[PDB]
Formats: structure tokens, C-alpha cells, sequence
């Protein structure tokens, strides 16, 4: 029932509130504080970086 | 600043997330913020005939 | 012994060679999902009053909050991807967009670049040649479908041989009147209206009666591997804007009505499997390209 | 030396659990934050100097 | 909406007092009238239905320049609810009150040739209810007296006996007949609560049908956007 | 006197009598709602990073967990619904799915299996005969659009009878110039290039004047009774589908080049109100199939 | 010298000039909104066999509460819609819909009527005239793709020119045959078997050689604005629809297979870009006309 469960029609606005928390967590993840990539590099490297 | 009607717009400064995600929830609340007179109307149909 | 072929057949233009690898294969499947969001967003905007769903949206796509003196042009995205699509109509279309551009914008979100995962069915008749014997005319007219004309002036019956190439999967042949068709150096059948072929089966021949015009109608199909998010209604609404947009411009290139006639040439030609991949992956282009033109008007 | 940012706090996440579970669990602790999970209606126009 | 809702013949013609010849006019180029059309009733029939169109319609149609225009969208306007497009009339006119028209000389109209029998003929005299009828009258009477045509009005009423019966009871330019006036034409009022959200067949009805169902809602929003507006004019 | 006809409205094989009762017009509403949500899971993995959306879609689909080992194909849902179509086409096709098997599937979802909530229109042309004079060639060549070529080589203007049938409900008649047409026992009016129709007027006479050939463009409309869930892009597309998948290769059956011409020839058989109700639960069945094939190709 | 012209483009009959305010299309982007909300709410009750999503639509659709004895229509609302839809075919049909309704009912929702925040495509190729020589037969049929066939009888070969409507975007020409098209006034190319042209350079040339005949492909697109709810999957089967019904049998009135061959043909006389303003508005309340009557079947 509850993954059968469709959404109504005029669903509470706390529904779509959340689903867009939901959204933006998934889509901006640099603003919460997790990333999908790091780089593990020597030091002797010398790579550009945000100046 | 006022706008075309009565509602007072406030310009700051704030972050991008907070600004949307707020400004999204008070859309939402606001699609359900009516007039008595539209809310009266719709008792009516409800409500029988006399 | 007269030959006729197909017009939209006829010397299939190569086809860019660039932005074809993962990385860039990630960037139009990334725009692709972006664009859908943003007519999405557009849509909602007009009914909720609130703005708040688009300014999101074009952020995401754009990377530039909108403003109101301003043009809402698309961004560096938008200006990427129309410069890819010119890159891949033709191999003679410079590449100006650098590697850097393609994967930072890539980078936007994540989605698999996968080209193979579902298949989708095109409708364009491959009638690779006609042979007529003398004192026979014939004529084919049309790409969806096919209309063949015969009339023979001769003495006696003409046979007429019939070759769909061995790409298309099935083709359904229908005659103003009953006819009949058999494959090369096989006992004929008795007159039919319908006859439903493979194309791989061989050459066929058609018995020609005196006297009489017959019309032989052909419908095809073909099946091609492309991504999950490939909608033909869109891909060839955005093909229309690409070309009145002008940037399907190049110089020695073939120009074709429908994208279901571009991507059945190119198959039909020389190694027609290469040429194919890279007409899928413009499909998907073309398709964020309607999208996000229609939701930004520039 | 300067810069501007926007703290919205810290939650981690999980690389075996769902995303989404995750995601709408940190999205009802983030709406209570902010004030947004009840209906609401901003009132911020007194809040200026002249 | 405000015109057809007076029933009393002292609330009409004050209302006629304050309301400009501007309202009596419209702005929508309209569809030449007298037209044998086929019209859209699904709630009843398949079939289109046959109709024609008249002046006394609610939808405003296209008028003449000439006076006899000008009256028939005046009528038109206190029978049906809209007036007809007469364009550029003139300022000073336009902003004369309908009673002024009707009752005063010194607007510059002239209205002394106007037939009775053609104008009623014009706006469909035969498919009036008998509330159109009496404040089709009264206005013949305030021109007839304006024009010191209180003769032929009277000898048009002669000709037509059903128009007699109904005659409105008042003389123009005497104050006691209004007072003591007990007729009623109001064609719009609050609706019995018998009355239903459903089409009528015939255009006249489908449109005064409309006006009676859309009172209530606009007896209660009407003032507050009228002020919205007319403040700080 | 010669006769053309159109070539789809030729002997229509008779479609199969079971599966179209109630517990099974549900089974193909359940097949055609869970179908949905398979695509529709596509799109959601897709925003998440993650596959389980997909998972979770799949297992109510094929009532077991996708494996990595294995192709995924649907499981005992797409084995009865591939039976199913089959069935539906020919009456020849076996009965092969038991009911307590299609009891089990039905209830997965709750549906309503009514097909007669909306209606669609359809747009195949039927000619079912056009009636010539002697010395006259007449060509009849196409389905939704249908092109009448008519020459005279007589001495004088010769009469074309034309027969829409009964069942379609606008014709639209358009010329290549102006040609006069009148029903039977009627006045001819003056030469015009467009003409509006309706076929249970009656038969049609066209002077055919002597010299250049007359050419008419046909388009017709025609409303039939479907499910609300209908949608005619993704009928067609399953139609082509299970053609080249081979669900229509049984003995003694007729093929058509789209679903429109396969319900309307069934339409115009003898007792062909039988079989509209039998080809509009197929429709459903391929719309079913068109998603379920893409989203897990085979 | 001989003269052929595509059917569809021939005397497009005048469209109507009411309705058109700003007010009016509201009224028809609040129909075609609410339709869809009725056409959503069918579905979930057939689903949960119950009628109390559809009753809520209805309600709000009709402002009328649906009761079995009575016929379930559409109310006002849809009486409305129907009657604007044969104003907008032709200005021969009547204005029968009072301004007071139009408020009211565009009142139900809050929309921006605005019908030029998109474009659409439409693939109706125009073919205004094609000239042709005295012993040159030349046949045009077709409106989504015109097939021309053209035959030489004459000693020597024929100059045969192609116009097309300035309006079109692109034209692309395929013949069965390789052949020679050239602008006026321009040098000859080799035969090939695809142009792509601008119908705005000038009139074409086509080199007909004796014998065999010779046929030519044409396909076209236009971009006309639209507003962004614009469907024309909707749209088409809202013309058929609406055809069938006999709403557009209007005395003196041109028809058309398609919406496309409507929108086409009118844009091509004269006052065109005033006559396709009013088609659009009339291709959303076509699209508000299909749904709503798929959502309330009549047998």
C-alpha cells in the first residue's frame, strides 16, 4: 500500500515543500556538504586551483 | 518597497538555497490562502439547494 | 535495363567525428534532462504565478540568475550545445567548443550516457534500386511511404526486380490492384493484394501485366538502439528548428524532411554502423534543443 | 581577504543507504528550521529603519 | 446588471440619472443583427439549433450612425443589459446623462421625426416580456413629451391594444405620478433558490439567464473594486 | 465497367474470441498502468543516482528482484502478455494463458477494464468500391490518404460512381483542379475544389471531363469507442513492434501497414461491430508492449 | 500558359473578429486548464471506483454538482466554449455569448492568456501557383508533402516555375529523377536530387527535358507562435472532433482535412498575420473541446 500508493490530485503543500528540499539536496550537493568526486594527488604536483 | 498592490517586498541579502527553498514554501501556502467570498461559494455547491 | 532509386538515399554526407566519446556523450544527456526540467518549470510558472520553479530551473541550466533587462539567452550551455549540433551534421564543421567546456557542463548533473539501452522504430522505405526491362517506366515518389508507378508498353509480361536493401526489419508492400511477387528464381504465386516481407530474404521480382498501370504502396521498419529518453515527436521538432535556425549550413552536405530519413541514409551507406551512433547522439541533441528553445524564445 | 557564505548546517550522508531516504529524512528536520512546515504567511515589513 | 436589477419606476429613473450615455454604448464591434443562424444547445440536442439574432440581445451588436441608432442602443441597453457600437459620437454627448438625452433639450438631439411603430418594430417589439415592454414605454414617453408628442403616443397605444394594457401609469414632468407608481420591472433580481446552473435554449433566455444567476456574486464585489478604483480620481 | 477497390479492406481475417471479458480487459488495464511506471522509473533513477526506483518498478512488474546475471524480461507478466496479443490478432492463435493466471496478474492494480469511456478518431480512408465507365482508368493508392487518379480517353465526360461505406463519418474530397460532384438523383453544382462528405449520403457521381487526368486527395474521420488510457502514438508504436517481433506470423491472416488500417478493415467486414471492441482491447495490449519492450529489450 | 495551385490555399474564408480581447483569452486558457483537470480526474475515478474525484472536477468545472437524473454536459462553461469555437471559424457565425459570462468564467482560475510565449511547427507546404508552358502537363496533389508531376510533349525542353508563399521557412524539393533548379535570372546547376530552398529569394525555375516524366517532393515548415500549452496531438483531434459534431457547418465557410492546412491557408491571403492570431486562439480552444468531451462521453 505504501508503494502502490499514487499521489492525489490536491496533495498538502508540506508534500511538495519537501520534495523540493528533497530535489535540491540530490541535485546541489556542494551546499550540505558532500561531493561525488575527490583527488588524491602528491604534493610535489602542482595543479590549478580556485584563487 | 510596496508593489502593484498592497504587499511590501523586502531586497536583501541571503543565500541562494535559503531564498529558493523559502520563497517556494510561501508559494505553496499561498495557492491555499483564498477570499471568504470564494470560500463561501464553494460551501454553497456543497451545502443543499435552500 | 533502366535503374530507379530512392531520392533520400542517394550519397549520404559524412557525418562529425568529434564529441562522440563518454564525456561528451555525458554532456547531451546531461542538457537533455536540464532542458526537460526547464520547459517543465516554464509551464508550472504560468499556472502557480509564481516565478520561483523557472528561476531554478534556467539557475541550474544557465548557471546566471534571470534578470529582467536582460535576454534569457541559455548561458554557456545553450551556446555549447549549438555549437556541438553543427559539429555533428557534418565532418567539414569546425569543433570550437573545447574539451574543458564539454565536461564542466557535464558535470551539472549526473546521468548515464548510455546510447544502447531502448530502440525506437523508423518509418523510412528503403528502395535501394528498381530494375525495369525496356519499354517499362518507373517512378517512386515518397520516403514514409512509397509509391512505385509501373506501366508497361511491351508485347509481352515484364518482370520487375524489387531490392529494400538488408537493413530494414519488415516491409509491407500493397498494389491498386492484385499482383503478384516472388523472390529471385522462385516459383511465382497467385495474385494478392498484401504481401509482408523480410528485406534480407533477397531481391524480389514483380510480373508486369499489359496494359494496365499498377501502383505497389511500401511501408517499412526499422529498429535502432537509442538512449531511454529518446522521443521521436520531439527529436523531429527540434531537427525543423535546427534547420530553419541555419546551422545545418555547411557546404557539400544532403539535406532531408524528416530526421527518420536522415538516420535511415546514413545507416544505408558505407560503414553505416559508425554513422549511426553519431546520428543518435545528435537526435538527443536536437531534442534538448527543442525543449529549450521553446521554453526561452530568442 | 574576504568572502561570503552560506551555512546551512551539515548532514551527512551515507554511500550504502539510499539517497533518498536520506534526503526526505534531512528535509523534514531542514523545513523545521527554516518555519516552513506549518502554513505560514511572512509579516517582515516593520522590519526596517528610517 | 445594475439597470435590470431596478424594479420600481423611481429607482430607474434614477439610476438613468447618474448613468452616462457612455454604458449605453459599446466598444465591441459586434455581429450585424437579423441573422438566421444555427447554433451550439448540447445540453438538449444533438442537432444545432435554429436561431436568429435581434438587437435586444445581451451581446452588443453593430448600430447606425444615425439618431435612430443612438436611441435603439439607449433601449437596448435598459432592456437586455448592453448597448451597440455607435463609434465616435462625441464627448460632450457621451458624457450627458441617459435621462438628459431622453427629457432635456439642451443636449443638441433632435428626435422629433423618430417613428414609434418602426424603432419597437427595429428591437423586436413581438419577443419582449412584459417587463422589456414597460421600460420600452417609458422611455417613448419621455421623448414624446420631451418633443411635445404627447398626441401620437397616445394614438400609437390605440393601434396597439396588448401595448395599451401595460402602459405605464406616470406623466412626464409631474412628480406625484412617480411616487405613486406601483409598477414593477425589474428583470434581474436575487434568484429564487429554485433556479439552476443550466443552459436555455433560445439566445434571449441563455443571456438573461446568465445576468440572473451572475447577481448574487456581483451584488457582493461590486463596491469594493468600484472604490478601488474610483478613489483618488 | 470496371471496379477499384481499396487494397486494406480486403478480406479481413477474423480476430480471436477470447480474452475479453472483464477479469481480462483488467489484466490489460493492470499490464498498461504498471507498464507506465516501468518507463517512468527511468526517468526517477536517473534524478536519484540510484537504481532502486527501477527495482522497485521491475518487481511489481515481473513479481521478482532484477538480476545482473540475467536479461530482464518482464517475467510472467510479459509471457501472458505476449500470448495474449497473439490471440487477439488471429482466431487461429491458441488460447494458451489460463484464467487463474490472468486472475492473479489482475489484481495487482485496480482498474476498471471498460473500454467505452472516451473515443478516438481514426484516420484511414475506406473506398469500398469506385465504379467506372468504359474507356476510363482508375488508380486507388493509399490509406490516410487516399488518391484517386482518373483518366478518360472517351469521346464525351464520363460518370464515376464513389461508395464511402456506412461506417466512417466525414470524407473530405480535394482535387488537383475543379471537378463537380453530387450525390445520386441531384443537380451538379459548379465546379469546386473542396468538398465535405458524409458517407452515409450515398453514393457520389464525378464528371470526369475529357483531356488532362483528375486527381482527388481523400481524408477521413472516424470515431470509435476506446478506454480512457488510449493513446494512438504508443498504439502504433506497438503495432510495428510486435509485427517485426513476430506475435503475427500464424497461417491464413491478412497484414496492415498501421493500426488504423487494421481496425478500420475490420470495421467494414460483415458483422464488423463484433470485432471493433475485440481490436480495441489489443490496442491497449500493444500499448502495453511498446513500453514494456522498450524499457527491457529482449 | 498554364496555371496550378495547392486546393488547401484556395479562398480562405475570414475568421472572426470577436472574442480576441484580452478577457476572451483568459476565458480559453482557464477552459483548456480546467479540462485538463477533468480528463485527470476521470482517470483516478475509474481507478478508485469512486466518484468523488470526478464530482470535485466537475464541480469546479461546471460550478454545478453532477445529478443523475440530469445529463452530465459540461454546464455553462462547456455551452460557452462550443459557441466561441464556430465565432472563431467564421465571421458569418453569430456572437451569441454575453461579456458578463466570459468574465465570469475566466474568473475560475488565474492564468496569463498570453499565446506567443512558444512556437510550433506546422508542415503544410504551400504551392501558390506553378507556371508551365502550353505543351507541359503539370499536376499538383498533396498537402503535407505535394507531389507534382510534370510531362513534356514539345520539341524542345520547358521552363516551368515554382512559387512559393513568402511565409514558409524551408522548402525541400526531391525529385524520382536528378533535375535542374535554378532562382530567376541564375545560372543552371547540375541535376541533383535534393535543393533545400527559401521561398523569400524569388520564384524557381525547373528544366523539364522530353521524355519521361519528371515528379517533385515537396516538403515545408513554419514556426508560428503559440502559447506554451499548445499540444497539436490535442489540437488535431479537437478539429476532427469539432468537424464532426458540426460545428463548423457555416453557410459560405471554406474546409480543411487538418488544423495545419487551416492555419496555413490563412496565413497565406491577405490580413494574414491578423488571421492567425485569432487560429491560434482558436487551436487552444480546440485543445479545451477535446478533452473535455473525451472526459463526458455522448454515445
Amino acid at each position: 500500500k505504501l508503494v502502490g500508493h499514487n499521489y492525489p490530485v490536491y496533495v498538502e503543500p508540506v508534500v511538495n515543500i519537501m520534495n523540493f528540499i528533497s530535489a535540491r539536496f540530490v541535485a546541489d550537493s556542494s551546499y550540505f556538504g558532500y561531493t561525488n568526486e575527490i583527488m588524491i594527488m602528491p604534493n610535489h604536483i602542482n595543479v590549478p586551483v580556485d584563487d | 518597497y510596496p508593489d502593484a498592490d498592497g504587499n511590501d517586498v523586502s531586497i536583501i541579502f541571503s543565500g541562494a538555497m535559503s531564498h529558493a527553498i523559502f520563497t517556494y514554501a510561501q508559494s505553496q501556502w499561498n495557492k491555499n490562502i483564498i477570499k471568504l467570498d470564494d470560500y463561501i461559494r464553494e460551501i454553497t455547491l456543497t451545502v443543499p439547494k435552500q | 535495363a533502366n535503374r530507379a532509386t530512392s531520392a533520400f538515399l542517394d550519397n549520404p554526407h559524412p557525418v562529425g567525428v568529434n564529441y562522440v566519446d563518454e564525456g561528451s556523450r555525458q554532456f547531451v544527456a546531461v542538457a537533455e534532462l536540464l532542458a526537460s526540467k526547464l520547459i517543465d518549470s516554464s509551464r508550472e510558472s504560468d499556472e502557480s504565478n509564481s516565478d520561483v520553479p523557472f528561476v531554478q530551473a534556467y539557475s541550474k541550466f544557465a548557471d546566471d540568475n534571470p534578470r529582467h533587462l536582460r535576454v534569457k539567452t541559455g548561458g554557456k550551455m545553450a551556446n555549447a550545445l549549438t555549437n556541438v549540433i553543427r559539429s555533428y551534421y557534418s565532418i567539414n564543421a569546425p569543433a570550437i567548443v573545447p574539451q574543458v567546456e564539454i565536461d564542466r557542463l557535464a558535470s551539472k548533473a549526473t546521468v548515464s550516457g548510455d546510447m544502447y539501452n531502448s530502440y525506437a522504430i523508423f518509418n523510412s522505405v528503403p528502395i535501394v534500386e528498381v530494375l525495369s526491362p525496356a519499354r517499362t517506366t518507373v517512378s517512386i515518389v515518397g520516403s514514409d511511404r512509397a509509391d512505385v508507378t509501373m506501366l508497361n508498353t511491351g508485347a509481352g509480361a515484364a518482370n520487375i526486380t524489387f531490392n529494400f536493401g538488408q537493413i530494414a526489419e519488415t516491409v509491407i508492400l500493397k498494389g491498386s490492384v492484385p499482383f503478384q511477387l516472388a523472390r529471385l528464381n522462385q516459383p511465382m504465386p497467385a495474385a494478392r493484394f498484401t504481401y509482408k516481407l523480410r528485406p534480407l530474404d533477397g531481391p524480389f521480382i514483380v510480373v508486369l501485366p499489359v496494359g494496365n498501370p499498377l501502383v505497389i504502396s511500401a511501408t517499412a521498419a526499422t529498429r535502432i538502439q537509442v538512449p531511454l529518453a529518446f522521443n521521436k515527436a520531439l527529436v523531429e521538432s527540434g531537427f525543423q528548428t535546427a534547420m530553419n535556425d541555419g546551422l545545418f549550413d555547411i557546404q557539400n552536405v544532403n539535406y532531408y524532411s524528416s530526421f527518420d530519413e536522415f538516420i535511415i541514409s546514413q545507416y544505408h551507406a558505407q560503414d553505416g554502423i559508425n554513422r549511426v551512433s553519431t546520428c543518435v547522439i545528435l537526435g538527443l541533441a536536437l531534442q534538448a534543443y527543442d525543449q529549450m528553445r521553446r521554453a526561452l524564445p530568442v | 581577504h574576504a568572502l561570503i557564505k552560506e551555512d546551512l548546517g551539515q548532514w551527512p550522508v551515507e554511500t550504502g543507504i539510499s539517497l533518498v531516504n536520506q534526503a526526505g529524512v534531512f528535509a523534514v528536520q531542514l523545513a523545521n528550521k527554516l518555519g516552513i512546515d506549518k502554513p505560514f504567511v511572512l509579516d517582515a515589513g516593520s522590519n526596517y529603519f528610517t | 446588471m445594475d439597470v435590470l436589477s431596478k424594479g420600481s419606476l423611481k429607482e430607474l429613473l434614477a439610476h438613468l440619472e447618474k448613468t452616462p450615455l457612455e454604458e449605453a454604448i459599446s466598444y465591441r464591434i459586434g455581429t450585424v443583427p437579423y441573422q438566421n443562424v444555427l447554433i451550439s444547445r448540447n445540453e438538449y440536442y444533438n442537432q444545432l439549433y435554429p436561431d436568429t439574432t435581434s438587437l435586444i440581445d445581451g451581446v452588443s451588436r453593430e448600430g447606425q450612425r444615425n439618431v435612430n441608432g443612438l436611441i435603439m442602443s439607449i433601449i437596448s441597453y435598459v432592456v437586455s443589459g448592453s448597448g451597440h457600437y455607435i463609434p465616435n459620437i462625441g464627448f460632450m454627448l457621451l458624457r450627458r446623462s441617459i435621462l438628459d438625452i431622453l427629457t432635456k433639450h439642451d443636449t443638441g438631439l433632435v428626435t422629433n421625426n423618430l417613428n414609434y411603430g418602426i424603432i419597437a418594430r427595429n428591437l423586436t417589439v413581438s419577443k419582449m416580456n412584459c417587463e422589456q415592454r414597460k421600460r420600452m414605454l417609458i422611455c417613448f414617453k419621455l421623448l414624446a413629451y420631451k418633443d411635445g408628442n404627447q398626441n401620437d403616443y397616445e394614438i400609437y397605444l390605440n393601434q396597439n391594444i396588448p401595448l395599451k394594457q401595460i402602459a405605464p401609469n406616470f406623466i412626464p414632468g409631474d412628480m406625484r405620478t412617480v411616487i405613486h407608481n406601483q409598477d414593477q420591472l425589474a428583470i434581474v433580481g436575487i434568484p429564487a433558490y429554485r433556479l439552476t446552473q443550466s443552459t436555455e435554449l433560445s439566445i434571449r433566455d441563455d443571456n438573461a439567464k446568465s445576468y440572473k444567476l451572475g447577481y448574487v456574486d456581483w451584488y457582493n464585489s461590486n463596491s469594493f473594486l468600484r472604490e478601488r478604483s474610483e478613489f483618488n480620481l
